[PDB]
This record gives C-alpha cells, structure tokens and sequence, in this order.
C-alpha cells in the first residue's frame, strides 16, 4: 500500500501547482532555463515537456499530456487535476481497506457511462462564421492577458474558412506563421499572401506593382563554380580578375535571358514581373533587372519556394537554358512593407493560392512565443470543431451535467464497482472548484448553483466566471469540441488504471 | 499489537518446555527470601518466576484453576495453551480474523469432549486396596520425582486406605506430611493421626485426656517469686484439667518440673505451620499469652501418647473412640532440598485419588490418548465446511506439542516420535504410547507397563487451557490506565 | 487550519482504536491498573471513563461517553466511530477551502431529517417475553464468550418482568448484584429473595426453615455500655464483672421477650422464626435464642436491612421495650447454602419481595466483573425497550436506512448545507463497515449487498455477521431501543460540532 501513498501524495502536490493556469482568470507561471530564456504561459503541455519536475513519478503524467497535445490540442491541464482528484478520492476508500483493482472496474462503467453521456448533450450546430468565433473565444482567452481576445478571434477564424471547401480535411500546414518585431501586440492580422524574409533591396526597383509575372527559379546568381571543363588558375591578383571574367560569363548572361522573357511575355506597360529565386543574387544582376521593372529577390526558405509554387502558379525552374514561358506565373498586388528597421516582401491578393498567412506582431521575444503557442493552440481548438460536426457546451457545463447521469447510475456488473463510480463523479467537478479558486470566487458556493439548476427539460449548466451564478454557455457562446471531452474520459481511465495497479516500486538502476 | 501477546506467552511455555515429562530438566529457582532450590516442578516456577506481561497471566490463573478440583495437568496448561497461540500466528499470516479463530476452538473443544469418553480404555477396580493405589499412583510418581516409584507408590497408598472407607470424605486436607532429617528415602514410614518429630519435653508417657491447650537479698526474692509464678500457671492448667499443653515458645526448666508434678505433657512446636494443623484438627487455636486457662480454646482428642519410629520420639494423637480420618505420612532425608521435592510428588498423589472419589475413569498417557484425540479431531475438521477448517485441524496440532516435548526432554527426535505414534493408530493400535528411553526411539503400549492418567483431569485440563488461548486472544491490545 | 488538524487527526486515532471492540465478533481490551488488578472489557464507556488517554483532545471525548452512559448506557462505541468518520469526510472538503462552520449548519439540517426518519423504522409493536428475548441476545454477546449468551439472556429478561407490573416506572435499584466464586460461568441464575453476607454463627441453628416469621431490628444484644444514670463504684476486679452483668441485665431481659414473642406468634411445631438484626448479637444471646430454633443473623449491611423491609415487611424496631408482633414480617424457605469459601442466608420464595437479585457465578475476578458489566448494560437495554415501548431493527439497518434517504434529500435549510449532509451520510455508514472487518469479511461487499435491496414496501435489511450476506435484522431478532438511536443524532453532531469550532489552540499555563 506504500508504493501507492508515494504515488497518490506526489499527485495531490502536482494538482495544487497547475490549478492556479486553469481558465484566463488564473495565474501563470514562469519558466526559468538558466541560460537566459525566460517564458510564460499558462498551457499545461508546455509546464510539462519545456520542464523538468523533481518526481519520477510525475514525470510519467507529463508523458500523458504530452501525447494529449498531439491528439486535441487543448484540455491537458484538467486531465491532471482529474488524475489528481482520482487517486485523491480513491485512497479514501484504500484507508477502509478496497484493493485498486474493484476501482479500476468502477472507473471502467463510468468511462463507458458517460461517453454515452456525450452522445446526449453533444450539439451538431452548423459551422458558420459566428458559431466558430463562439469556439475561438473559448481557446484563445486563457492564453492572453484580457485584451487580444477580440483581436486574435477573427484571425483565427477567417484564417481556417480560407482554406476549407469542396469538403476537404483541415491541414495544419496550409498556414505560414510568421512574425515581426517593432510593432505592438494588438497589430496581428491575417495576410492573404506569402510573406518572406528578405527582398529586392535596390533604389531603382518600384515601391509597388499592381500586377507581376512571377517566375520561379533556383538558379545560382553569385559566384560559382566553372561549368565547363575548367578550372581556376591563377599567378597574381590581376590574373585573378581575368577569372572573373570568365566565371561570370555564367552569372551575367543568364541575367539577359530574363529579360528577354520580359519583352516576350506581356513587355508593354501596365505589366511587372518578379523574379523569386532561392539562391542568392549579385548586385550587378540586381541593378540590372532593377530597371527593367523586374523585382528580384533572393534568400528564401525552403518552404516558402514550396508556397510559391501554389500562389503565383510558376513552375520551379533550376536553370535559365531550360527557361520556357510555360513556368511563368500571376499575381496580383506584389508590393514592399516597411517596419521600423526592416522590410519584408508581401505578394497578396493571389490567384489561387490554397495557403494563407497569418502574420504575428509583437514588442518583445518572450511576448511573442506566447502568442506564438496561442496560435497553434488557437487554430487546432477550431480545427476539431469543423472536422467533428458535433461540439459540447463549455464553462465546464458538461461536467455537471455528468455527475447528475452517474450518480443516477447502477452497475450491472457488479456491486463493489458502485464505489469507483462515485469517486469518478467527485473527481470531474474538480474543474468547477479549480474555476471558482482563479476567479477569486469561493469554491463550493459556485459548484452548488450550478448543481442546483434543474427543470423538466433540456437544460445546459455552466460556472459564470463574472459572476459566480449558473450560466447556460449555450447562450453566451461557450463552446468546446467533441472530440476534447471524448479523448478526456478515454485518456484519464487508462493512467489511473495504470498507476494504481502499482504494487511495489522496485529501484531498477 | 497482537503478536507481542503471542510472543510473550510463546515464552513463558518454553521454560516448562523441558521440565515436561520423567526425563525433564531441573530449574535452578533462586527464592526471594535469600534461599536456593533445585527441583522440576512446573507449579513452583510461577510461584517464584514473577511473570509482569499481563498477556501470559491469563494462562496462570488457568493453571491455578489447574490446582482446584484437581492436582495435576499442571504442564497441559501451559504446553497445550502456548503451542495453540504459536500454530494462531500462522493463520493471522494469510489474513484470518480473530473471532472466527476463536469459534472454530469453541468447536473443537466441544469435539474433543465427546471423543475422551471412548479413549477411556481402564479405570480404577474400587477395591480400595494398597495394590491398586500404588499401582495406580505411579502416574503421579512421574516428572515430579524419578527413581522412588516404588518407594512413594506405597507410602501414599498407606494413607489413604485408612479414609476411602469413610466413603466421601477423603481429602488432601486430611494427610499432613512431615519431614525429618535422615540417611534416604529408605527410613520413610506411614503412621495414623497428627504425628510431630518434636519429643515429648516432659516425661508423661500416655494420657487419653480430651483437654488440648495450644499456646542481694532481694535479688534472691523476685527470682523465686518467678518460681512460684510459674507454678501458678501449671496450677491454673491443672484448674482446667489439660493433661496436654503445646507449648509454641520456649519452655523454663522449672516448667518441665511443674508439667510432670501435676502430671501434664509438656510438648513443644517451633514451628508455626504444624501448630496451625493443630487448629483445624482438635479445635485448639495458639493463644499469644502465657498459658490463659480458657477451657473454651481446648481442643479434642481421644487419645495422646508418645511414640517412637525410626529412632525418633514423635507424639502421637490419635482418635479411637471417634471414626478417625487423618494420616500423616513421615519421610526422611539428607538434603531439605530434595527432602521437600518428595513433599510435593506425595501432595500430587494424594490429590490424584482425591478426584477419583467421583466416577473411576482412566485414560493412558505418554502420548496414546493425544494423538488419538488429534486423529478423530482432524477427521471432524476435514469433512466440516466452512472457514472453521483452519483452526480445528491446527488445535490437533496443538495436541502434538506435548508429546514432542516428552521426546526432546527424552534426548529422542520430535518427528521420528510422531511418526511412529500416528502409524500405530493409523492401525487402530491405541492405548500406545512413547517408551521413555534416551537410546529406543521406538514405541509400546502404554496400557501393559501401568500408565494410566485421570480422565477427570484432562477434561479440566483441555477445557482451562482452551478457554485462556481465547481469553488471551479476544485481548488485541493492552493499553495502560492511571486510576 | 493547522491547528483544527490536530483535532481531527487526535480523534482519528481514537477512532482506530475503538473500531475493532464492536459487537461479538469485535476483540476485547485490557486494564493494567498497576496495582495488581487486570479487567477485560469491550464497552468503550469503560474503555474511556476508567482510561487516561495519551492526547489531550481525546480526553474530551472521553467525557462524551460519561454523559452518554448516564442517558442510555450503551453505543458510546459507535458514538465516537460516527465522530472519527465525521470529521474525516470533513476534512476532505475543508482542504478544499470551504470554511467549517459551513459544514456545521449541514450537520444541523442532516439531523432534522436522519431524526424525522427515526419517527419510521421503528416499531410499536407489543413487548412480550419472546419480543425482549431478541433484545437481551443482542447486548449480551458483546461481553461473553459465545457460551453464556442463552445462560444470561433468560436471567436478565426474567429479573425486568418479575418487577414490573401494570404500567409501573421500573428503576434499577430493585435488582441487586452478587458475586461467588469456586463455580463454573455457566451457572448464573435468578434468586426470588435477597441474599446477606453474614449468617449465624451456631451449630444449634436451623440450616434451612420452610417457614418463619421476620422481625427487624436494630439492636446491639451484646455488651453494651450503661443506659441510666450510674456508674461502676468497685473496689477490685472481680466486682468488675458483676457490673458488667449489670450493664448485660438490660440486654439479657430484652432476649427473652423475643422467645415470649416467638412462643406467642406461632409458638407451635412446624415453625420458625428469623432474626435479622443488623448490630451484633453476643454468643450468649445466640446461645438463649438457637435453643428455641430461632436462626438469628447479625452483621449485615444497611442497604440490606432497607431491602428486607420490602422483602419481608417487618418494620424496624429501634428498642425492644416496645416490642411488639405488628412489626413482624415474613418469609419462605429460609436457609443458608453451603459454598466452598463462606455461608450465605436465603430468604427465597416470597409472594411479591419488589426486588430480586442476580447471583452471578465465576472462578475469576476479570470474569466476574465482567459478567457484572454484561448484567448493568443488558438490563438496562431491556429498560429502555419497556419504558420505551418503541424499538428499531438493529445490524445498521437504522443507519442505511437514514444515510439512503440523506442522498435523495434536498437542501431546505441553505445551499452549501447539502455538502455536510453528504458527509453525515457517509459517517452513518461505517457501522456496516467496521462490523465487516470484526466479521473478516470485505469491506465493501457488505455495503453495497445491503444497499442494493430495494423494494416497493419496508424493506430494511442488516449485517449478516456469520455469513456477510444482506439479512432482514427485524425478522432474526436484532431489535434496538428507539432512544439509543436518538442520542447518537444528537451527541455525535453536537460534539462534532464543537471539535469543528475550534480555530486556534492556545496553551494556557501548559
Ligand atoms: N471564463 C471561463 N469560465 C468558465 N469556464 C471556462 C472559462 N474559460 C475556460 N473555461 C473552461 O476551461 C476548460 C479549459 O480551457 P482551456 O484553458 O482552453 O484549456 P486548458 O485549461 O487545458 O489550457 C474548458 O473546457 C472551458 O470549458
Ligand atoms: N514414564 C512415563 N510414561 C508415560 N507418560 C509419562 C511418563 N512420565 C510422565 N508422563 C506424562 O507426563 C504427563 C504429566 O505428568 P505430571 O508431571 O504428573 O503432571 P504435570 O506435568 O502437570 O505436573 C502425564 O500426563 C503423563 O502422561
Ligand atoms: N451481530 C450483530 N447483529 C446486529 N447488530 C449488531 C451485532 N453486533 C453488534 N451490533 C450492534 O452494535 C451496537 C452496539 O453494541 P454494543 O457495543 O454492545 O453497545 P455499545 O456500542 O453502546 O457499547 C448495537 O446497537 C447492535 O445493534
């Protein structure tokens, strides 16, 4: 019974640490690495993979929401404080003397019981504009600090109807996140184009072009290697210059062959073209193609070149004897943006890209990686609620509409594993009493209010964080997915069932 | 706090362990009024080993009640009840309960009631013969004092022929035992009524009186008026008319001459215990003055005379007229310290016979009848359901102690002896029992060499021991108060 | 809140203790008094009233059981089991943060409705002779050994009816207790009479009378000093002794009216007469009135002269000048039984003596008062079921019963005052489950077999003790007084509430 009391303990101290992040009334907590990196955040996967914990025997639970993250995306702090309140409750009954395994059983017809619970009060709304921002506003306020809720609700929303139709699945990678400095935090907006790093950087290249050609290339621009059958052999410096000569006969005349594509392919005015090549340009080349007109830009991701090809439509190219018009592409506004230090290229306003930009503006390094775990936790929170037809209520309405289906519950298995039931029952209305706590409200006046509401009909109860009465989240657009509740019952059983199962703890090395 | 109860109890048996059986071990007792004995018996250990744990007292007022209504089974008490809470342990240690421990002994003490009966093989003939008593008190003569079976086998029977025909009033309060200073065992004798090694100290040979008291000029003048005060008492004794006067102090030599000028036995007792067989005999109590001539104080007795035997003059009282139900039994030894060992194996004889004044009925030892009662007590545990299986076939095995300790304090193998004790009776040969030798390990029949214990006495004897391995077991913790 | 721990954690041991000495399967525990005096016992009142207890805490609960016993006598064990699970359950919720106080109210609204259940499971059936025989069953097991349950069960009911009749408040003082030793523990019995201590002293006395006459009296008839105004004028010893039978001459002419008083009230063959003087009476008066067959006793105690006057009537006489055959009383067979140790006078088969007397039989002295203690706690459960003529089935069939209909209550007082109520709901089930452990069956099995039982009528179902199976305690005949049930609603909320209180601890002076 003692490996359990190292076990059960060592899980009651780790609800007490993670139950003040829960909800954005909560606190957060930091991250000290020690070289210099300082974080905040409030979402329990990065409390659990980014640290190290004391305890061997929590470090197995951050393992679980590490692999909780990777299904659902949200959810991971209160699938601890349920396995903290599970072992909590279930040493009550070890005390009398029950052995782990009849409560395991117990756990089992609850999961079960109440999975069928989802089944009842799950609601398949229509997914439209006002019904996901009612989603988006669930999982982006426990991630900021009061006042980007509204500013980051509508990106992340337009952001995911962008690239949804004809009934395709969501792609997480159908998105490029980027993000710049010196500029305020409420400045984050969605951009229909590509942005990339760095640009044509030229007096003689236009400000903005209205409408551009752009042909893809991966051709080296720089100093090379001889192509023929050749080398470089030298006496003196000025021998060496007549080198140059000859190995740029390789750069120089393929600088001309794009811009005999210019005249070839829409030469006359009211026309551009930009040249998006990968591998870095020579200034020669750049003021050469400057004052035709043509944009070229170098130094850019790999990925990027993979967008490229969808926004414009240019087949990449890798060298300029294969050039053909047939890899040529279209754009719409292709134009230059201006930071305080910096500038960055911007293509929107695309043909038919399939992948949008949603570009991040933050003051500082440690503020921006919190907005930048935001986003993903953002997008993925809508991402299940398009993918799942089906969502539930939020503000922790689903939990005690629970405890009213399992309390009113028999086993018809068998009687011992009454018990575990009731502890799974006492065990979820944790998250009501930790949202009491963050909102500064008492616990369990809020857990009775919500309790106490019934009617003669279908009703929805939630905790009203404002106010401490019950709110129905229905009305005021909470909202959760389907699928978090579901790989939330599923998950917490089989750690609880894999812990208690414990008998002995052994020193293996 | 279970097992330390255990643990304590578990001990004081392993030190009557070794003093079971003929070839058991002695104890050097250390008594508290800076004396040294040597002897083997079981119920002086307790006597003077103060056990303090509260836990093991239970089974020592048990074997208290061993001394009432009976006078052996001393070591059944305290072997029987210590193997049972030692084999208890070993059922706790799976995870049984206490009360259902203690309902499967209340059963098999019920079982094992029922199957004493037809082990009862022989019993005693009631012819009230010396032949019959002595070769049935040599039962008694075993593990108390080895060697003298055939000197105390009729010593003791001699003393109580003469109160079986007074035919339900024979006791142990009757025989009063006497020790003197002697060569052996061999000048013992036997002799009727209240007989003192104290000599007569006046000259007065035979009085059949029933009267019994138990109790420089001027420098020249008090010392004679002392004389003449002493003169005034036996005066005031011859007033009263006691022939018999024993004296408790010291006597004058004036007073021996006044004793025989009146003609009155002078005889004195140092000793304070035999003046107290005094009181409860005659009626005659010791009185603390000197000599009160209170005639209401004087006891009766038919006859007073002085006697001697093995050249030793004793006084003896006697009573003809009335039916006459006292004996005293007079031994001789070198050493007081194994002169009283033989005190206590006469006291363990005569109140054998006492319990035999009810229904005679005999079993054999030397373990015939405790296998035999563990074999049909195993046979009622195999067949009855229920979760009573666990403590009924272990109280058999608690049966299997005591003759394991008749083995080790024998020099012979525990094992091998119940090995051949249980073939045996696996065939049906009962009445068989372990032969006392260091070198045989083997076995006879118990019957034929004239072992017989009491059937009376193993009833009291399982019930006592039982009822304090629950008593002690029904106690889980024992926690101190502050009156 | 730290210091509110102690107290919880100081009962909690408490409760650990007193767990496993309930009911017939539960241990017993022991007294080492130090001074030479060993008792056995399972009643946890003497378990605490006699005991010093190491913690100061526990030491208030101590007192619990003292005020307790004086009210009914029985269940301070499971008194301070509900108390230890209380607040227990308790501390689960203030962990949490909510206040104490809060749970209190709960308590206080939880024994509004576990009362007004009570007003249902119990029954107001007839008492009877077969209804008390399953009331006396179920106390005396806790205190015997299996063996005298059936020995003691129809002596403690016997001694109840025997002294109460016609609707009569009954009280304890009419049964007396006595003690005798050199006997086995399966012989207790009744006694019609009163049995005394001192007898005669007289080979001339009568050893058993089929029939005499009673006369109380407390008169010394021996050597008594001078009643008149004179004094001791001699001049040697021996004119000593003639006023001494001077001062023996009022004494001597006193006795020989009682022989005129003898010979006038049945002076006949085929009588008798007793003197049951409580001063002594010398060896020459016993000597004057053992010729005339008269049994006199002397040295008694005084609640005996008090209970002899009910037995026998006689009234008591305070000179003998005025005596006088009105204040003669009466008795049956009057003998003195011979017992191994002492002698003891009889006056057994009286028409109506308003008082008996338990002989209780044992070798020890542990088991003697113990079996004293089995006697004071079943009788006075049977007074409780008289006096009350309302009982309840018994095996926590009370208990699941209230802690059921706990659940399926409403809050009708406050909000949060539901929570306290499901923490009394979760104390009043302990009793299933401590007995389950003396039983040494599992814990849980005999919960929920007993809770599983539903029906569309009364159905109340216990502790199968033997087997673990869900019995009806009702129809076995388990049966519990109504006011029993009534002081643990009371006593273990109202102490529970006031361990509860306590905020700080403060030393004052320690
Ligand atoms: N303001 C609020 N009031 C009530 N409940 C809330 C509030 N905000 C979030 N919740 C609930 O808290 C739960 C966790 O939300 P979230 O913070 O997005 O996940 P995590 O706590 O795992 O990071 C959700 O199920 C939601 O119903
Ligand atoms: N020579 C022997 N042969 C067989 N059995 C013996 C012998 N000596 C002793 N015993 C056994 O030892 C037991 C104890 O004898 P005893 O000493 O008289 O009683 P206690 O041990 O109580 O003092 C007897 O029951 C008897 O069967
Ligand atoms: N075998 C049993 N069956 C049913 N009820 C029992 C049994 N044993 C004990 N009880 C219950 O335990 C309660 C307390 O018994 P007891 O310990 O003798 O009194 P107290 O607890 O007041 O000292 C009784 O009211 C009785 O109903």
């Amino acid at each position: 019974q003692a490996a359990l009391a190292v076990n059960i303990s060592a899980a009651r101290g780790l609800q007490d640490v993670l139950r003040t992040n829960l909800g954005p009334k909560g606190t957060m907590k930091m991250l000290v690495s020690g070289a210099g990196d300082i974080k905040l955040t409030k979402d329990g996967n990065v409390l659990l993979h980014e640290m190290q914990i004391q305890h061997p025997t929590a470090s197995l639970i951050a393992k679980v929401a590490t692999a909780q993250d990777d299904i659902t995306g949200d959810g991971t702090t209160s699938n601890v404080l349920i396995i903290g309140e599970l072992l909590k409750q279930a040493d009550l009954y070890i005390s009398e003397g029950l052995h782990p395994r009849i409560i395991t059983e117990g756990f089992e017809a609850a999961k079960e019981k109440a999975l069928q619970f989802l089944e009842e009060v799950k609601v398949s709304r229509e997914m439209d504009r006002e019904t996901l921002i009612d989603v988006a506003r669930t999982s982006l306020r426990t991630k900021v600090h009061a006042e980007l809720a509204d500013v980051l609700t509508e990106a992340v929303v337009d952001s995911i109807l962008a690239i949804k139709k004809q009934d395709e699945p969501i792609d997480l990678f159908m998105i490029e996140i980027m993000e710049m400095k010196h500029k305020s935090e409420t400045d984050t907006s969605l951009i229909r184009g590509l942005v990339l790093d760095h640009g044509a950087r030229h007096p003689d290249m236009k400000k903005r072009v209205e409408d551009a050609y752009i042909l893809t290339c991966n051709v080296s621009l720089e100093y090379e290697k001889t192509e023929v059958n050749s080398g470089f052999f030298y006496k003196s410096a000025e021998e060496r210059e007549k080198l140059v000569k000859a190995e740029r006969k390789f750069i120089e005349d393929r600088v001309k062959k794009i811009i005999e594509l210019k005249r070839k392919v829409c030469g006359d005015s009211d026309k551009g073209f930009v040249v998006i090549n990968q591998k870095g340009i020579d200034p020669f080349s750049l003021d050469a193609l400057s004052k035709e007109g043509i944009v070229a830009l170098r130094r850019a991701k790999r990925r990027n070149m993979e967008r490229l090809t969808l926004a414009c439509g240019g087949v990449a190219l890798n060298s300029f004897d294969d050039l053909s018009p047939d890899c040529l592409g279209h754009a719409g506004l292709v134009y230059e943006y201006t930071l305080g230090e910096e500038k960055f290229t911007f293509i929107e306003k695309c043909n038919n890209p399939r992948s949008v930009t949603l570009l991040i503006k933050g003051p500082n390094k440690h503020t921006l990686t919190q907005i930048k775990d935001a986003v993903r936790d953002g997008l993925r929170a809508v991402k299940n609620a398009i993918d799942d037809g089906c969502v539930v209520p939020g503000a922790g309405a689903v939990e005690v509409a629970m405890a009213e289906a399992l309390i009113k519950h028999k086993p018809s298995v068998k009687g011992r594993a009454q018990l575990g039931v009731q502890a799974f029952a006492d065990a979820l209305l944790i998250i009501p009493k930790v949202l009491a706590q963050n909102s500064g409200f008492d616990l369990q006046e809020t857990l009775v209010k919500i309790q106490a509401e019934h009617s003669e009909s279908g009703q929805l109860v939630g905790v009203d964080l404002n106010t401490g009465e019950p709110m129905v989240a229905a009305e005021v657009g909470v909202w959760d997915n389907y699928c978090v509740k579901k790989q939330l019952l599923h998950s917490c059983t089989v750690i609880a069932t894999n812990i208690l199962l414990v008998d002995e703890i052994m020193r293996a090395g | 706090a279970v097992y330390r109860n255990i643990q304590a109890c578990k001990e004081l048996a392993q030190t009557t362990r070794t003093a079971y059986g003929p070839n058991g071990m002695n104890k050097m007792v250390i008594n508290h009024l800076e004396k040294l004995f040597v002897t083997n018996d079981a119920a002086t250990i307790l006597r003077e080993l103060e056990v303090q744990h509260p836990a093991a007292k239970m089974i020592v007022m048990a074997s208290h009640m061993q001394e009432q209504e009976v006078g052996d089974g001393t070591n059944f008490v305290l072997v029987f009840a210590g193997a049972l809470l030692e084999l208890a342990e070993e059922l706790l240690r799976i995870g049984l309960s206490v009360s259902e421990v203690i309902e499967g002994y209340e059963i098999a003490c019920r079982k094992a009631h029922e199957i004493l009966p037809n082990l009862v093989c022989c019993s005693a003939k009631n012819l009230r013969d010396i032949d019959e008593v002595s070769s049935l008190l040599r039962t008694s003569i075993m593990s108390k004092q080895y060697g003298n079976e055939v000197f105390l086998a009729k010593l003791i029977a001699q003393a109580c022929v003469s109160i079986f025909p007074d035919s339900g009033h024979f006791n142990v309060d009757n025989i009063r035992v006497c020790k003197i200073l002697g060569s052996g065992i061999s000048s013992s004798s036997v002799l009727h009524g209240m007989v003192f090694k104290k000599e007569t100290e006046g000259d007065v040979t035979s009085v059949k009186d029933a009267k019994i008291a138990v109790y420089a000029e001027e420098l020249m003048n008090f010392s004679k008026g002392e004389e003449n005060l002493m003169d005034a008492q036996v005066k005031a004794i011859a007033d009263t008319g006691a022939n018999v006067v024993v004296t408790g102090g010291k006597v004058a030599d004036m007073a021996l001459h006044y004793a025989n000028k009146y003609n009155i036995m002078l005889v004195r007792l140092n000793s304070k215990w035999d003046l107290r067989r005094l009181c409860k005999t005659v009626g005659a109590t010791a009185l603390p003055r000197l000599t009160p001539p209170v005639l209401e104080e004087m006891g009766h007795c038919d006859s007073v005379y002085l006697s001697e035997v093995g050249d030793t003059q004793v006084v003896v009282f006697k009573h003809e007229k009335e039916d006459g139900a006292i004996s005293t039994i007079v031994l001789r030894g070198s050493t007081d310290n194994l002169m009283d060992d033989i005190e206590r194996a006469v006291d363990d004889g005569v109140n054998t016979f006492k319990v035999l004044t009810r229904d005679k009925r005999l079993v054999p030892g030397g373990g015939a009848t405790e296998i035999e009662l563990a074999k049909q007590i195993t046979s009622y545990g195999e067949t009855c359901p229920g979760l009573e299986q666990y403590a009924i076939k272990k109280f058999a095995e608690a049966f299997e102690a005591i003759p394991r300790a008749l083995a080790e304090n024998s020099g012979v193998k525990a094992n091998e002896v119940i090995s051949k004790l249980y073939a045996v009776h696996q065939e049906g040969n009962k009445n068989v029992g372990l032969d006392i030798e260091a070198e045989v390990p083997a076995v006879k029949d118990m019957l034929e060499a004239g072992i017989l214990d009491t059937y009376l006495g193993k009833y009291w004897a399982i019930k006592l021991a039982t009822n304090a391995a629950v008593t002690v077991l029904r106690v889980d913790q024992i926690i101190m108060a502050k009156p």
